């Protein structure tokens, strides 16, 4: 029974831990346990502090390691993260097993949210895709990933006061009940309150505006503080961009952006940053580098 | 000698890279699959695009200094790797009066195998040949239009010995290619490379593609990544800035010199040309480019090209 299954979980993390992937079967277990329990939760998550808050990892597992060292290990801290688990850094199946794989198995004590890289297109282009054909020998684990991605909730709120997501806001979303209202079982659309979430982005213009993405929406201090004094909120925390010094408060502290994989794609030497919040919701950010590690093999430049 | 193994390791990586974004239709190479495999796993949008403009870099020099000589000339690319340029100048019906690359022995070999094995390499070459048969003894491919030699860019003795066996001429204006080729050396070495070229013709061009503005963290990453590849960029202190790299022309015998961040070189493409590749693949991260693009540099050098406007030459 789940007598049975809950042991064998504790040695798969025990596994993953040494940057040891499941097998096929294994992962095909475990995203179905995770599917049973993601569905039961909401479009916005409601979670208490103490909980230690993080950005992009980009299967950067090493530096995931690093992660823990620094805010403590899981379920001792309390832990959000915002998405983008996948794709750019080499260890992506290990990285995002490993985090499903404490979810399951602390579900009280993980929250991890849908990114806008935890998407079937995206990953069939930055990585993720040709990392589980390489290690296992078809599509089948990236299936199960993918399918699962879906379930991913895509919102949280701190003790009621704040609200965190991967992107940013959306011009068709005023209220956090228009976000409950969202149907997230289904790839990330094109258009829409959905995507926008997952691919938005602050800046300093006025307004909304075109994104240079290509998706989702660019918004100025103006949205951001009508959103938090509409909402009851203080902050709107985030992780989506490359920060250089790891996270990046912008709109006179109303948004704060948290990146969390230290020299990104092994290449731009940013710090990454996590954001601790206390038992009142006092704030902190803990920088890092990446773990010393011997035999992580080299990324793309022009040779 | 301790650090050549991995300086040829590098041919493959940029063979390819070029391959795969050639696959996926950022320019024309029906001859490059002869050379490498078709890589099963993707290369990042922002690594194509920066080689895709790389090409592009290039290629408009090569053709503008032909345009100017109308075709008279040699070209000489040092440090060639699996280039196909040979192949592509004769459909273009731009080929210049002879064709000659130069590299390690050891990869000089991989490309003979390849070029004897395979018709459609190999018939091409013949067309223009003297001879029914193609002679590669040594480390030595040399016929009519184009050659191969094998030989250490470093001992410069070796490399003027062979270049004259494969009867180039000294007053034939000749362009001259280093498609970072040059970084791989000590700055002495590469000096003496510089030095030599510019002494040998009368009328001659230098393309140096390669890094810039290596001073700083990004550069210093890059430097120590190359290093677990067992790789060490000898010469990265003549890549410090635009200015260093121009300067480094000048000095070493040349009259005139450019150069370009190549994502300067990108936001000065043709629109229409942005748009087609643009719509090629998505890159939702353009800072990504932007970084990696501001740490390279296109180069280029004249000397003696007053009667042929060599001094007008623009990408
Ligand atoms: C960066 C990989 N190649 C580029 C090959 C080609 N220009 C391209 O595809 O763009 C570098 C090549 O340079 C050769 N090389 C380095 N150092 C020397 C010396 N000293 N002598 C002869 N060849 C050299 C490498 O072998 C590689 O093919
Ligand atoms: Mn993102
Ligand atoms: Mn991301």
């Amino acid at each position: 029974d789940e007598k049975v299954f809950t042991k064998e979980l504790d040695q798969w993390i025990e596994q993953l831990n040494e940057c040891k992937q499941l097998s096929e079967s294994q992962v095909k277990s475990l995203c179905e346990k995770a599917k049973e329990i993601l569905t039961k939760e909401s479009n916005v998550q409601e979670v208490r502090c103490p909980v230690t808050v993080c950005g992009d990892v980009h299967g950067q597992f090493h530096d995931l390691m690093e992660l823990f060292r620094i805010g403590g290990k899981s379920p001792d801290t309390n832990y959000l993260f915002m998405g983008d688990y996948v794709d750019r850094g080499y260890y992506s199946v290990e990285t995002v097993t490993l985090l499903v794989a404490l979810k399951v198995r602390y579900r009280e004590r993980i929250t991890i949210l849908r990114g806008n890289h935890e998407s079937r297109q995206i990953t069939q282009v930055y990585g993720f895709y040709d990392e589980c054909l390489r290690k296992y020998g078809n599509a089948n684990v990236w299936k199960y990933f993918t399918d699962l991605f879906d379930y991913l909730p895509l919102t949280a709120l701190v003790d009621g006061q704040i609200f965190c997501l991967h992107g940013g806001l959306s011009p068709s979303i005023d209220t956090l009940d228009h976000i409950r209202a969202l149907d997230r079982l289904q790839e990330v659309p094109h258009e829409g309150p959905m995507c926008d979430l997952l691919w938005s982005d602050p800046d300093d213009r006025g307004g909304w505006g075109i994104s240079p993405r290509g998706a989702g929406y660019t918004f100025g201090q103006d949205i951001s503080e009508t959103f938090n004094h509409a909402n009851g909120l203080t902050l709107v925390s985030r992780a989506h961009q490359l920060v250089m010094e790891g996270y990046n408060w912008c709109h006179d502290r109303n948004v704060v952006t948290i990146f969390s994989a230290p020299n990104y794609c092994y290449r731009c030497g940013n710090q990454a940053a996590i954001m601790e919040l206390d038992d009142t919701l006092k704030y902190s950010f803990l920088q890092f580098d990446p773990a010393p590690h011997v035999t992580r093999r080299t990324p793309d430049y022009f040779l | 000698d301790e650090n050549d193994e991995g300086v040829r390791g590098t041919c493959e990586d940029a063979s390819l890279c070029k391959r795969f974004a050639v696959s996926i239709g950022y320019w024309h190479d029906p001859y490059i699959q002869h050379f490498v495999r078709l890589s099963k796993e993707r290369k990042a949008p922002e690594i194509n695009r920066g080689y895709f403009a790389r090409v592009h870099g290039v290629s408009q020099l090569i053709k503008a200094f032909l345009r100017k000589t109308e075709c008279h000339c040699q070209i000489v690319n040092l440090g060639a790797g699996m280039d196909t340029t040979f192949w592509r100048l004769k459909d273009e019906d731009l080929l210049s009066s002879k064709y000659f690359e130069v590299d390690f022995p050891m990869i000089v070999t991989r490309k003979l195998h390849s070029i004897k094995c395979k018709p459609p390499l190999s018939s091409p070459i013949l067309e223009l040949h003297s001879e029914d048969t193609l002679q590669m003894d040594g480390h030595i491919l040399d016929s009519k239009r184009y050659a191969v030699i094998g030989a250490d860019l470093r001992d410069l003795s070796e490399l003027e010995e062979k270049l004259k066996k494969c009867n180039m001429n000294t007053q034939l204006p000749t362009l001259l290619i280093a498609e970072c080729v040059l970084v791989y050396m000590t700055p002495e070495q590469s000096a003496n490379l510089l030095k030599w070229a510019a002494n040998s013709f009368e009328r001659a061009m230098f393309i140096n593609y390669e890094q810039v503005n290596m001073g700083d963290r990004f550069g210093q990453i890059m430097i120590e990544n190359l290093r677990r590849r067992q790789c060490d960029l000898a010469g990265v202190e003549t890549c410090k800035s635009l200015e260093s790299q121009k300067e480094r022309l000048l000095s070493n015998g040349w009259e005139t010199a450019s150069a370009v961040d190549m994502m300067e070189l990108y936001n000065r493409l043709p629109r229409a040309e942005v748009s087609r590749i643009e719509s090629l693949e998505f890159l939702d991260e353009m800072e990504l480019l932007e970084q990696l693009m501001r740490h390279y540099c296109l180069c280029w050098a004249t000397k003696g090209g007053n009667e042929l406007g060599l001094k007008e030459i623009t990408y």
